[PDB]
């Protein structure tokens, strides 16, 4: 317990990083390993990153200003719903680049 | 208090901007020559382009070899990695000697990432099977996994686990409000013990109250924690250990 | 006659003062009588010597106020003495305005009793009364100073206003919408001064001898040495060794009031024969009845359950545009770390989404209240706000407070 | 060592039940007859909620001469009876002409009045409200406020749903020490350490 103190901070798992495939004939085949290999895609998230960017864009170029500003966000019955989409789309933003 | 046994009296070779070594400098007197070009052997390993380079350093005893060697394990830095050795230490019954050398020339080389990980905890509100309750045929609806609603402080926000996270999660003996750790991309769970709320149920009990965890429920945070690359050979080459059988 | 006159009636002090001037005058609410049978006025009751055996008698109960007669005295003293307050005079008052606060809660026949002493006795030109919470969005007619304080860290009147006034009486939870109170989402917390100064003369009656008989030391020692938690319960609990504050009982034949001594600070070398009583406990278990009623053996929710509870009652769009924007009024928000304590312990159950701000006035949040109640009479809204006499000449009595000046209607 | 083996009966023995057991030693027994009838005719409980309102009224209270008459406007504020609640649970004027002088006396220094009198209808309703000498009790009685009027005004201001939120705490009774958390013997009455429980035996102990 003494040296179970905070190690997971200081420490990577290095089993997500396909670096134990010493384990990887176990379940798992030559041309299944090409064959899902071969298919792994960037430009689909980007797509719907792309997609959601030009509605991040229209209101944050218009009402990006006075949006995500604690002044205006105060007391608004209209610019806090904007800034609760544009605080809601970015984590969709981020997200799928995740 | 402090513990001086043979070194801690040199920190460093103690070298000029020039080149020239000073006559008293840094726990060394006299050795101008093993000093000014350990020194060169020292912006040799900052250049981080050389390799394959071998330097001895013979002498007699009691004339500074294993403090020069202190002289530039303190004088390159703890950003640099150190790897002392003995040659009577590399014979091996296990494995040969050629494994514990090339090993050991995997051992002095370093590599520093940095990776970003989530962070979740609260408080354990329903551990239950999923329904979306349209039976579908392929289910009379479930293959055991279990949602854990975990009740922050700031945000209440339920998730879907794997069947190993859920079986540490029964290895932990955890309940209905109870606050637990849990580790997105590497799965480890830890349990910091009964939330505050229950602590007038019963008078007497031998499972610590904690408070509720402040914050949010997903965190996220970056590391720049250091790992050798003989410590990902290694990691390439046997497994460590895990909480599942 | 422009400047009206500013009077916030209160059960423990009524505060007073005319439009012009900066601070209100300061005169208690109360008739306090000895035990030997001589009565004294209610700014008297500082002047007298023995505070052993005193009986407090108020017009003002815990519901509302059902006796005109000692409280009209009560204005005939603050009101008709030119030599009681520097500067303030009132020959007859006829031109004259005032501006009166109520409770929102408050009887419908005893606002027909005010209405009707106030216009037809005192003969005042106009007046408008209003709970504390409807002054509250008139802040941001003038520039003031104002702590503003962040939980989640660690016309010129505004619509959205939630406002917690804690009182002598009773604290009371009023969200602001458009200016109007809405009433629906209106929650009471029963907490008030005499529940903590009832509550420390048990537990000094526990520790002690029974400090029950003495309302006005309890009320000194209880408005002097105490202070809420700032973290929790038990940080401040295992800290109650090294924070403590040694009081010394005033002697009759010396010392009208005692002094709190600290043990940290040499600055009193001075010696005297009286006892010293220590305070360990009392300090933080005093005031932490609020968030954890546990502890005083109450079956009381809270005062975030009463928060929640509001919020809960409110439309989903005005509930995180109130908790951007919260002031605290009353003596009871006075204490230190009240604010901090009740901004993170809000801040603990609400959502992520929402962020909560707590601003807290500077000094006295009373005097602040009767400032921000002054600068209501400079606005504007105030010259179409007011009501004429010969409006409630022409009307019934029962319409002005049940149409203009009542909750039924807001309802 | 843990014995592999256990000598066990049928009948007598339940694997989910487990018990263990051991001038003049004498049990307590209450020789009161209301207690012996009490039990035998019998998330807070509906009697420790009104323990708590008595007892809230009776700590909310100044004066010690305003003691008794608080549970009757306590018991007019729940809706109950007053001779019951106030026979079953135990707990723990203002006006009069001459002090009126005696005011007129105290504000007597500096005034000024100016008297002006004229007999309506209006002034006599003046008179009326002016000497009122009316409890908060009488006003309640009075048919002058409706019932949703007194609904609204003290049933609907209280919180509903939400009886708790925050993490209850439980301390000690005499220091709140919460290090130790010991409930006693006779009462149940949670206390910490040792001179607590000396301090506890002679005073605040009612059931031993
Ligand atoms: N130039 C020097 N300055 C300071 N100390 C020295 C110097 N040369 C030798 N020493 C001291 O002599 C001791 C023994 O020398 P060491 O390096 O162990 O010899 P060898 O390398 O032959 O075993 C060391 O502890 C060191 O402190
Ligand atoms: N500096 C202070 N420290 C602690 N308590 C205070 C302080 N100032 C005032 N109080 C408390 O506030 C109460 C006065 O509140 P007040 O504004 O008179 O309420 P109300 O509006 O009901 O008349 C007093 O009972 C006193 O106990
Ligand atoms: F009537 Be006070 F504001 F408690
Ligand atoms: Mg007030
Ligand atoms: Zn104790
Ligand atoms: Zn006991």
């Amino acid at each position: 317990k003494l040296f179970k103190k905070n190690n997971q901070v200081n420490r990577v798992d290095l089993d997500f990083l396909n670096l134990v495939f010493t384990l990887n004939d176990k379940d798992l085949t030559s041309y299944h390993a090409e064959e899902i290999s071969k298919l792994t895609c960037v430009k689909n998230f980007v797509e719907e990153v792309n997609k959601l960017r030009e509605t991040n864009k229209q209101l944050q170029e218009e009402f990006g200003e006075a949006s995500f500003l604690n002044f205006q966000d105060a007391n608004q019955y209209f610019k806090y719903s904007n800034k609760q989409k544009l605080e809601g789309t970015v984590d969709m933003l981020n997200f799928l680049k995740m | 208090v402090t513990r001086t046994a043979a070194h801690t009296h040199i920190k460093g070779l103690g070298l000029d901007e020039s080149g020239v070594a000073k006559r008293v400098e840094g726990g060394f007197v006299g050795q101008i020559e093993a000093r000014e070009a350990c020194g060169v052997i020292v912006d040799l390993i900052k250049a981080k382009k050389m390799s394959g380079r071998a330097i001895l350093l013979a002498g007699g005893p009691s004339t500074g070899k294993t403090a020069l060697a202190l002289a530039i394990s303190q004088e390159l830095g703890p950003k640099v990695p150190f790897c002392p050795l003995v040659g009577s230490e590399l014979y091996s019954v296990e494995v040969k000697k050629t494994e514990t050398l090339m090993e050991n020339f995997r051992r002095a080389i370093g590599l520093r990432i940095k990776e970003t990980k989530e962070v979740y905890e609260g408080e354990v509100t329903e551990l239950t099977p999923e329904d979306a309750e349209n039976p579908l045929g392929g289910y009379g609806k479930t293959i055991s996994h279990v949602i854990v609603g975990l009740k922050s402080a700031k945000g209440t926000k339920t998730l879907r686990l794997d069947p190993t996270i859920y079986e540490s999660i029964q290895r932990e003996k955890v309940s209905i409000g109870d606050v637990i750790y849990i580790e997105a991309n590497t799965g480890a769970v830890k349990r910091v013990g009964r939330s505050d709320a229950y602590a007038t149920e019963f008078d007497l009990e031998t499972e610590e109250y904690v408070p509720l965890p402040k914050g949010e429920v997903h965190k996220k945070k970056e590391i720049v924690q250091d790992v050798t690359l003989h410590d990902l050979d290694v990691a390439n080459a046997r497994p460590q250990g895990g909480q599942d059988v | 006659e422009t400047p009206p006159i500013v009077i916030d009636n209160g059960s423990y002090e009524i505060k007073f003062g005319p439009s012009t001037n900066k601070k209100p005058f300061r005169a208690l609410n109360a008739l306090a009588k000895d035990k030997f049978g001589t009565s004294y006025l209610s700014n008297h009751i500082k002047n007298i010597k023995d505070i052993s055996s005193i009986t407090f008698r108020r017009p003002h109960e815990l519901g509302q106020l059902t006796l005109w007669e000692l409280e009209s005295c009560i204005w005939d003293y603050c009101l008709f003495n030119p030599s009681e307050f520097d500067g303030f005079d009132l020959k007859e008052g006829k031109g004259h305005h005032l501006v009166a606060s109520e409770s929102c809660m408050t009887l419908p026949e005893l606002s027909k009793h005010a209405d009707q002493v106030i216009f037809e006795e005192y003969e005042f030109d106009s007046l408008f009364k209003s709970p504390v919470a409807v002054f509250v969005p008139f802040t941001k007619s003038y520039k003031g100073e104002m702590r503003t304080i962040s939980g989640k860290d660690e016309s010129d009147y505004h619509d959205f206003q939630l406002v917690i006034d804690s009182g002598f009486n009773c604290t009371w939870i009023i969200p602001v919408l458009k200016g109007i109170p809405y009433y629906k989402a209106v929650k009471k917390l029963d907490i008030g001064g005499r529940f903590l100064t009832g509550l420390l003369k048990e537990t000094l009656s526990f520790r002690h001898y029974n400090m029950m008989d003495e309302t006005i030391l309890v009320n000194n020692i209880k408005e002097q040495c105490l202070f809420v938690s700032p973290v929790s319960y038990f940080d401040s609990f295992k800290t109650k060794d090294k924070h403590a504050l040694e009081y010394v009982l005033p002697d009759f034949q010396t010392s009208f009031l005692g002094y709190v001594r600290n043990p940290r600070k040499e600055n009193v070398p001075l010696p005297e024969d009286a006892q010293i009583i220590t305070l360990t406990d009392e300090l933080f278990t005093i005031p932490e009845t609020f968030f954890h009623p546990e502890i005083s053996q109450i079956t009381k929710p809270g005062i975030v359950e009463a928060i929640l509870e509001s919020l809960s009652m409110l439309p989903e769009i005005v509930r995180p545009l109130m908790v951007g924007n919260i002031v605290c009024t009353g003596g009871n928000f006075n204490l230190p770390n009240f604010a901090q304590r009740l901004a993170a312990e809000l801040q603990r159950q609400l959502p992520t989404d929402w962020t909560c701000h707590v601003s807290v006035p500077e000094g006295d949040c009373a005097l602040f209240g009767w400032e921000v109640m002054s600068q209501f009479a400079k606005t504007d809204s105030y010259r179409k706000a007011r009501v004429t006499r010969e409006e409630y000449y022409e009307h019934g009595p029962d319409w002005c407070t049940k149409h203009r000046f009542g909750y039924q209607n807001w309802i | 060592m843990k014995a592999l083996v256990e000598e066990i009966d049928k009948k007598t023995y339940n694997p989910d039940i487990y018990f263990t057991s051991l001038s003049r030693p004498v049990k307590r027994i209450n020789y009161s007859l209301a207690d012996l009838e009490a039990r035998l005719y019998t998330r807070y409980t509906q009697q420790e909620i009104l323990q708590s309102d008595r007892r809230f009224m009776e700590l909310n209270t100044e004066n010690f001469s305003d003691l008794p008459n608080v549970p009757t406007l306590l018991s007019d504020l729940t809706g109950v009876p007053r001779d019951r609640i106030e026979s079953t649970t135990k707990p723990i004027w203002v006006l009069k002409p001459e002090t009126l002088r005696e005011i007129q006396l105290s504000y007597k220094s500096t005034k000024l009045p100016k008297p002006k009198r004229k007999n309506t209808n209006r002034i006599v309703a003046l008179k009326k409200v002016l000497s009122s000498k009316r409890n908060l009790h009488s006003f309640l009685d009075s048919a002058l406020l409706n019932l949703m009027d007194k609904n609204v005004i003290y049933h609907n201001v209280y919180n509903k749903r939400y009886f708790k939120v925050l993490p209850l705490i439980t301390t000690c009774s005499i220091c709140g020490g919460y290090d130790s958390i010991s409930s006693c013997v006779n009462c149940g009455n949670k206390i910490c350490s040792v001179s607590c429980f000396k301090l506890h035996n002679e005073t605040r102990c009612r059931n031993r």
